[PDB]
């Protein structure tokens, strides 16, 4: 019968956005996030990142991009957004002795855009970004 | 008192305010009362184009009461005779104020009719309703007429009620060959038919309503991008059957390319046949790939209503896996099956005909609108030229008349519809009404269904058959089967956003999960998450079972497929059933010195979980019992009464058990035209073939359902004394040596009437 | 035409005076009657009962029920008919009028509930005395809009053509509607 | 000649040949109902065995017509009516003295015993998964003793076969 | 619509036996009873007063 | 009589599989010689006095594993679920494997494949790199195990009719002459039920006799026993030139016939018209 | 469910304003009895990790800097059941 | 069969001639490969 009692948190959780990946299954595979080159905005995030390819396999046919341009290479992300959960309290780190709620902002997913060819009022102008770790 | 009255008192409870005919005058007094409204709010507001925008506006039109009552039968009040012997007809104006936005200023709300509604007679605006039969005296006619007919020029036109199969809704059947998704769905407007098929070994394509060839499904997905294919396989499914079968899709989109959306969709950009209306698509110069998506926003042409595509997205993935079913050999889904046809009623067809009289008037004035610029003066919206009025009158009554419901927006001429009730007694004066007539049954010939499926016991009549041609395509709705019209599917969206049912917008293709049941059809509309199907669905049954939500929104736990339905749409069918509480029907043996003499007021068995309201699809859920005195404890509902699937025309056989089929069927035919008492109006009318007796007789071995009817206070045969014996030659092949001597004291005479006009 | 209640619809074969109608004992004397042939191979025993219920709700009183899957047994109106006087079979012991003595074998008895159809051979007396064919549509007498009779249509003439006679073949031509 | 009731009514000393032939006609059908998950008879030969058990308890409900037919026509009494019109051909036969008298089971559609409509039930008022000699059609009640509401309603689907036969007969010939 | 003068298999004349069972149904006999306190002792006008619909009263209400 | 019974005839049929197809409407079938006739059920004998196991050695004679990666393409269930099946051989997959490695659609013969005891089949090197797509199909179904080539499935008749054992072959597949190489045989009682296939497979009056036979199957379902002399007579008709050609009910190709019944197309239309002018 | 230290993502049924407190229960049927008692004993959900999330609290680094903190876990939900 | 990591798309060729590795296209990404069913 653990009772552990739910703080209210007002730590600001407007800061929180909720990152999804329907990309990265396959071995328990993640960014390894900077790579950061990093490009985000606050609505419709399109998170344009520093997605640099390995290079132990052999040279990765980059003829490819040579074809049109690579500059390593960016696999950016346009955020497929949604309006979801984030309004009904949408929580957050809990240990086994307290437990934080803090009501998060709409969650968002993310997916490669594959640029292979009214947001930009403020909203695509915003990404300067820095993806950083902090204990906090 | 006993165990057994309760349950056999129920029926003068609820045929009453619901009962045999009842479902024809509910629709139709909602269809006067609000959907008019509702189609009010489709307003002019575009009328102006070239205009300093003198937009009318329909303040409130309803049948002859804004702000007025006594419109309702506006020929100086006059009953249904002064409308069968005058052979005038019915008539309420759908009158209306209007709201110009005049530049000229002059507001203009006078009362204008728009046309006239032919009341269905004895509706809750007929003179007819509220009335005892002392009442019923000045108004030349009996009490107990059926009631729900039209007056058309003098000629009763009752409605047949179509059997037309469900909208919204996928129809994964399977084919000798091959599988077909052929989700046919509708909004209203059109049967939109965006059906996908298994087309040529492993290849999978869209014969949409208009696009000009098969694409491939991987390039529509494409168009609604997800372009990660990972993503397309990954949702459409995560076993090796699946993904394998659908990977020759993916593989031939790949050979030719795999581009975004901005390319490898203009492949479908111009293969697009609705680009057929180059010329009706005179401004808006763009037009490709892009244009086409932009006008794909229509190209939901299906249930599910999202800007951004991911609900069209999930509904092509659940589609696509399920058209492949698992090897779609072994499973079979089969059409005629009555959750999936769902009654269009009298009602129904005249709110299409409200919808599309309204909007052709609108049409025309607005072309006059649109004419009439040049002119400088005050009336280019005037009531005044605003003079179609009382022109509705002429469509709806050539519309009931003729049996032509002849439209444009719905993409149907029908003709067959309206009949004249076959006034030879009041036997079939009912067995004309509540008829229900079948639909396309694509090769009518081909009797897949001919013969009566066993899924609505209840529901339609075992018996009632015009052997022929109409044999199992004329239905009788021959009981206590109650029918809904529609709802408001808000308060189940609540629920659903409490009770466990997540945003499908926070996950991606797990969907194949065993314990992630997710069908949740809110009508079609698109689709809910979270598991636990077994809580959600009990105590949603539960919480309506106790005065909330209205105890029709059946929802079926099947198993074989994730099957979690939400119907709460119209055309169902219903019936009444007592609860069993899953130990003993909650009737408690008492309810009798209730359900008889005081209170319990009634419907208040419905208000406090003790009788329920069914589907043909919760129906497959339960486990129903016939008798109390055979329950074996495990059953969810109890029949109130055997005797109702035997109904208003069919039960009146002494002892139909122990005939065959043929035999009841040869007699609820016959039974209907067998000269009869038409009633108490008789003589108070004209009509053409009113056979009548002269010396009737009441039945003397009658049924519990012939009191019920009340037309055995005006019996159709004489009652005779009868032997069984073989006089001489003449008797042979089922002939009757009928003695004289009662031919002369008069049995069985005849009052045969015609008529000359 | 009659109906029975029972898909058992007869015709009025002959029309038998009183006085040759078999009499019970009591005095009662048929107004219609069947044989008992429409019975054991339409197998309608909803009508042997019919008129068990009949004759046991009125010798009694009452006024009997037998609904569909509920009803008013054989036995009770089996008793019914013994405690006013007949067999629990209520089947009687009749004499014939025509010749004044028993019927070997007992005679059903009692109410049935006769429906009177439509459909009599008064609203379909119909005949035609000749028919040419005309001029104006140039038509013979088809179906209705000329006279009533006949209609030799697909299968009618179909039939007519063939029988196996030369000239009853040649005759039928000859007098088919002009010659 | 006068059909009245006693033609048709079977003696109360020779109804027991049909309760006790209902009890074990349905126990041996239970059994392997029984046996069809478990398995140790068994069915496969037949092949196939899916519903091979259905040929099986198709002749088992026949032998309990079959029995109950020859009930129907032993103690008949020769002073009797339809008797009398199936010893001489004249109107009805040996299988319509049965019907009115012991067994009217079982019903068919297309002869095979009535499916599903509703799922792996075909009538609701039963229990899922399970055939039976009642989930799917077979009568048991004489129409002298006539029927219950779920032996007529698998009365009206191969009685709409006399009205779709007789109704596309003339289809195919016309 | 009317009640039968004779009992159309018996010859019993019965028309004049319809205004004592409406005294005789309030007397609150059975009517079983009431139809025997009268006369009838055979199948047939049991049917003719039993059996019969006096449409007369309710046709009346509204003959003008 | 195809119009009067069709009631106690084809319903008991109640409840038994085996041998018992089809009734009235095969009239239509043999009037018309349709080629969408769904029955093309073509009967023949066997070693036909024998046991179930001396004619089920001929009815065996009558007539599935991991396909991988890196340089290999498939193997088989060549175990003896073959040589419990029918006799075939691993080399028998090869030579089917080898008859244009598809159907349809140009994939190899590549002479050749299948150099181990277990077949390997030897996916022909990536020349048309597009597809591995029919390196897999095309050796998936079935090549030498669909006993004619061009058939639906077979059957077998262990059965004991006429006091004897007889075993028949209800094959499914036009045409004739697929019993050829059935060694039973019994090709003296070789026999077919669809008409304009026996019409140049076997004799004109062995189809006349066919067709004779066939509207006296649909004639013996209870009662109904129409003179044979009135078969025989439409049979006739059937054969004036020998090429059997029937008739159908739409138009026959024989010019001693009635040229009436050519025009009977059910019905006159605008095709009159229009040779009319 | 499952008693750690796990970074969760819950729902709540959506109340207008008319510290949460875990109180399990008994035989795992976990509740939350809250202030103005009202009793959403919930959980137990439809799982994830085909989607490996992260629970980014955005920084604003056009004023500040994002961090990566919470990937994911077992996401939950509230119900209030009746 | 498989799917190249980088930028979820399809895998191509065998390559057993050299050895397990892969062009995918339209993501310039290297993987291995194996095993099919």
């Amino acid at each position: 019968v653990q009772e552990i009692d739910v703080y209210l948190a007002k730590s600001l959780a407007e800061k929180l956005y909720l990152f999804q990946y329907p990309v990265r299954p396959a071995s328990m595979t993640y960014d390894d996030i900077p790579h950061l080159s990093a490009k985000i905005k606050p609505k419709q995030q399109k998170v344009e990142l520093e997605m640099a390819i390995d290079t132990l396999n052999p040279n990765y046919c980059r003829s490819k991009g040579e074809q049109i341009a690579l500059n390593m290479d960016k696999q950016t992300f346009c955020s497929s957004q949604t309006t979801s959960n984030t309004s009904r309290y949408a929580a957050a780190l809990y240990r086994q002795g307290e437990l934080h709620l803090t009501p998060l902002h709409g969650i968002l997913q993310l997916r490669p855009s594959f640029s292979y060819l009214f947001l930009q009022k403020k909203h695509a102008e915003e990404p300067w970004v820095h993806l950083h770790y902090y204990g906090l | 008192i006993p165990t057994v009255e309760e349950k056999w008192r129920l029926l003068p409870a609820f045929l009453k305010v619901k009962g045999l005919v009842k479902q024809h005058i509910d629709s139709f007094n909602y269809f006067i009362n609000v959907e008019i409204k509702k189609i009010m709010k489709a307003n002019e507001k575009v009328t102006s184009d070239a205009d300093p925008m003198w937009y009318l506006k329909y303040l409130n039109i309803y049948v002859g009461l804004p702000d007025v009552e006594e419109s309702f039968n506006v020929t100086r009040p006059v009953s249904p005779h002064e409308c069968r012997l005058r052979d005038m007809t019915y008539s309420a104006p759908i009158t209306v104020d209007i709201e110009y936005t005049r530049g000229s200023q002059r507001i203009i709300r006078n009362a204008l009719p728009i046309g006239r509604m032919p009341i269905m007679l004895r509706s809750s605006n007929c003179v007819l309703t509220g009335k005892t039969p002392a009442e019923f005296a000045k108004l030349n006619e009996c009490p107990l007429d059926p009631g729900g007919y039209f007056i058309v020029k003098g000629v009763e036109k009752v409605i047949l009620i179509q059997e037309q199969l469900s909208k919204n809704r996928i129809i994964v059947e399977a084919d000798r060959k091959g599988a077909v998704g052929a989700s046919v769905t509708s909004s209203t407007h059109e049967k939109k038919s965006r059906t996908n098929m298994a087309v040529k070994q492993g290849r999978f394509y869209l014969r949409h309503n208009t696009l000009s060839e098969d694409i491939p499904i991987v390039i529509i997905f494409k168009a609604m991008g997800v372009e990660s294919d990972q993503e397309i396989v990954q949702m459409i499914g995560t076993e090796e059957h699946v993904m394998a079968a659908f990977g020759p899709s993916l593989e031939e989109c790949q050979k030719a390319q795999i581009f975004t959306q901005m390319q490898a969709l203009k492949y479908i950009g111009n293969k697009v046949r609705r680009q057929r209306m180059w010329g009706g698509g005179p401004k808006k110069t763009k037009i490709e790939e892009a244009r086409e998506l932009l006008a794909s926003t229509i190209l939901t042409h299906v249930p599910v209503k999202e800007f951004n595509f991911r609900a069209k997205c999930i509904y092509t993935a659940v589609m696509v896996r399920r058209v492949i079913l698992a090897q779609g050999d072994n499973k079979v889904d089969d059409r005629d099956y009555y959750g999936n046809k769902r009654l269009e009623l009298a009602g129904q067809l005249l709110s299409l005909l409200f919808e599309d009289l309204f909007k052709k008037f609108n049409s025309e004035m607005k072309k006059i609108a649109d004419q009439v610029i040049p002119k400088q003066r005050a009336a280019q919206f005037d009531v005044v030229k605003h003079m179609r009025q009382d022109q509705i009158t002429n469509g709806m009554v050539n519309a009931i008349s003729t049996g032509n419901w002849s439209l444009k927006r719905f993409k149907m001429d029908r003709q067959g519809v309206t009949q004249v009730l076959s006034r030879l007694s009041y036997i079939s004066a009912l067995g004309m009404m509540t008829r229900i007539s079948s639909q396309f049954e694509k090769t009518r010939k081909v009797s897949g269904p001919r013969s009566l499926q066993p899924s609505q016991w209840g529901m339609l009549c075992p018996s009632d058959t015009p052997e022929g041609e109409a044999c199992g395509l004329v239905k009788n709705l021959a009981l206590m089967t109650h029918i809904t019209t529609d709802m408001e599917d808000g308060p189940i969206v609540k629920l659903a956003s409490n009770l466990g049912v997540e945003d499908v917008n926070l996950l991606c293709g797990e969907e194949l999960s065993y314990p992630n049941v997710f069908l949740v059809f809110l009508n079609g509309n698109i689709l809910g998450v979270i598991r636990d199907h077994k809580k959600l669905v009990n105590t949603f049954r539960l919480m309506r079972r106790a005065g909330y939500i209205n105890e029709f929104v059946s929802i079926s736990t099947n198993l074989t497929d994730r099957c979690v339905y939400i119907s709460s749409d119209g055309g169902r069918l219903c019936r009444p059933y007592i609860i069993v509480k899953k130990q003993k029907p909650a009737v408690t043996n008492k309810h009798m010195e209730e359900l008889a003499q005081g209170y319990r007021n009634f419907e208040d068995f419905l208000h406090e979980s003790l009788v329920e309201y069914l589907d043909v699809n919760e129906e497959n859920d339960c486990n129903i019992a016939l008798y109390e005195h055979t329950i074996n404890k495990d059953t969810t509902h109890l029949e109130i009464e055997p005797f109702t699937l035997l109904g208003v025309c069919a039960g009146l056989i002494p002892y139909p058990h122990h005939n065959q089929s043929p035999r009841n069927t040869y007699q609820c035919a016959m039974g209907k035209q067998a000269m009869g008492t038409i009633g108490y109006n008789q003589r108070n009318r004209i009509d053409t073939l009113m056979y009548l007796l002269a010396y009737p007789q009441k039945p003397m071995v009658k049924t519990k359902t012939i009191e019920l009817i009340e037309f055995e206070k005006l019996p159709a045969g004489q009652n005779a004394t009868v032997a069984v014996m073989s006089y001489s030659g003449y008797d042979i092949e089922d002939a009757l040596v009928l003695n004289k001597a009662s031919l002369d004291r008069g049995f069985g005479r005849c009052l045969v009437y015609k008529n000359a006009k | 035409k009659f109906s029975s209640r029972h898909g058992q619809k007869g015709v009025c074969g002959l029309i038998v005076p009183q006085e040759d109608m078999p009499f019970c004992d009591s005095g009662i004397c048929p107004d219609i009657i069947m044989n008992p042939h429409g019975f054991p191979s339409r197998m309608t025993v909803g009508k042997l009962i019919e008129l068990l219920a009949g004759k046991a709700g009125v010798l009694d009183g009452r006024f009997h029920y037998g609904t569909a899957f509920g009803g008013s047994k054989v036995k009770d109106v089996c008793e019914d008919l013994v405690r006013h006087g007949y067999n629990y079979l209520g089947k009687d012991y009749v004499t014939s009028g025509i010749t004044g003595e028993p019927l070997e074998a007992y005679i059903y008895f009692g109410p049935v509930y006769y429906q009177k159809l439509k459909h009599m051979v008064l609203d379909k007396m119909h005949a035609r005395a000749r028919g040419p064919r005309a001029v104006l549509t140039r038509q013979p007498t088809e179906g209705r809009s000329r006279d009533g009779g006949l209609r030799l249509g697909e299968m009618e003439r179909d039939c007519l053509i063939g029988y196996g006679a030369s000239m009853l073949l040649l005759e039928r031509l000859m007098i088919s509607s002009d010659a | 000649f006068s059909i009245g009731i006693g033609d048709v009514t079977p003696g109360q000393g020779l109804l027991k040949a049909k309760y006790e032939l209902l009890n074990a006609g349905y126990k041996k059908c239970d059994e392997y109902i029984e046996a069809l998950n478990t398995g140790k008879l068994q069915q496969q030969p037949g092949c196939t065995a899916e519903e091979t058990l259905e040929a099986l308890i198709l002749k088992e409900l026949s032998v309990i017509r079959d029995h109950a037919g020859s009930a129907c026509l032993r103690e008949l009494d020769k002073s009797n009516s339809p008797l009398t019109m199936a010893l001489c051909g004249s109107k009805g036969s040996f299988i319509n003295i049965s019907q009115m008298i012991a067994c009217v089971g079982q019903q068919a559609i297309s002869g095979s015993r009535v499916p599903d409509g509703f799922e792996n039930r075909s009538l609701p008022h039963f229990e899922k998964h399970s055939k039976l000699p009642a989930a799917k059609g077979f009568v048991a009640n004489s129409f002298y003793s006539g029927l219950t509401p779920t032996e007529f309603f698998f009365h009206t689907m191969a009685g709409r076969e006399g009205l779709v036969d007789t109704a596309v007969k003339t289809a195919e010939t016309g | 619509m009317i009640i039968p003068v004779r009992c159309f298999t018996c010859g019993k004349i019965v028309g004049n036996k319809w205004e004592a069972y409406l005294g005789l149904l309030q007397a609150e006999y059975t009517e079983g009873d009431a139809l025997d306190a009268l006369g009838l002792k055979r199948y047939c006008c049991r049917r003719m007063l039993l059996a019969h619909v006096d449409l007369i009263e309710k046709l009346l209400n509204y003959a003008p | 009589p195809g119009t009067q019974m069709t009631l106690k005839t084809f319903h008991f049929a109640g409840v038994a599989s085996m041998n018992i197809t089809l009734g009235v409407p095969r009239i239509k079938e043999i009037i018309n010689a349709s080629k969408a006739i769904s029955t093309p059920i073509i009967t023949a004998q066997l070693d036909k006095d024998d046991d179930a196991d001396y004619a089920r050695l001929v009815k065996g004679r009558i007539e599935v594993f991991l396909p991988d990666d890196c340089f290999i393409l498939v193997k088989l269930s060549l175990e003896r679920i073959r040589l419990l099946r029918l006799e075939v051989n691993a080399e028998t997959v090869r030579y089917s494997i080898c008859t244009s490695k598809l159907r349809v659609k140009p994939g190899d013969v590549a002479v050749h494949g299948e150099a181990v005891v277990c077949v390997t089949p030897r996916e022909n090197s990536k020349s048309s790199m597009y597809y591995v797509l029919q390196f897999l199909k095309e050796d998936l179904p079935k090549v030498v195990v669909q006993g004619i080539p061009e058939v639906s499935r077979a059957v077998i008749h262990i059965d004991e009719q006429s006091g004897k054992e007889k075993y028949k072959l209800l094959v499914e597949g036009d045409n004739l002459r697929a019993v050829m190489a059935t060694h039973g045989v019994k090709g003296t009682r070789t026999t077919s039920n669809n008409t304009y296939e026996v019409e140049k497979t076997l004799g004109i009056e062995a189809a006349r006799t066919t067709i004779i036979n066939e509207i006296q199957y649909t004639m013996v379902n209870h009662g109904m026993s129409i003179d044979r002399r009135h078969v025989m007579l439409l049979s006739d008709l059937m054969t004036y030139k020998g090429e059997v050609l029937g008739i159908t009910r739409f138009g026959l190709a024989k010019m001693k016939e009635s040229v009436l019944m050519l025009a009977s197309f059910e019905k006159t239309a605008d095709h009159l018209f229009d040779a009319a002018y | 469910l499952t008693k750690e230290e796990e970074l969760l993502f819950l729902q709540l049924p959506d109340t207008l304003p008319g510290v949460g407190k875990l109180l399990i229960r008994k035989s795992g049927r976990v509740q939350l009895l809250l202030g103005k008692v009202t009793l959403d004993v919930t959980m137990g959900t439809a799982c994830s990790f085909l989607q490996e999330l992260v629970s980014v609290g955005l920084g604003d680094s056009r004023t500040g800097e994002m961090t990566v903190l919470g990937h994911v876990k077992h996401k939950l939900v509230c119900s209030p059941d009746f | 069969l498989l799917f190249c990591p980088g930028c979820g798309n399809g895998l191509i060729v065998e390559e057993g001639q050299r050895c397990h590795r892969f062009s995918c296209n339209t993501c310039p990404y290297v993987h291995n490969i194996t095993r099919k069913v």
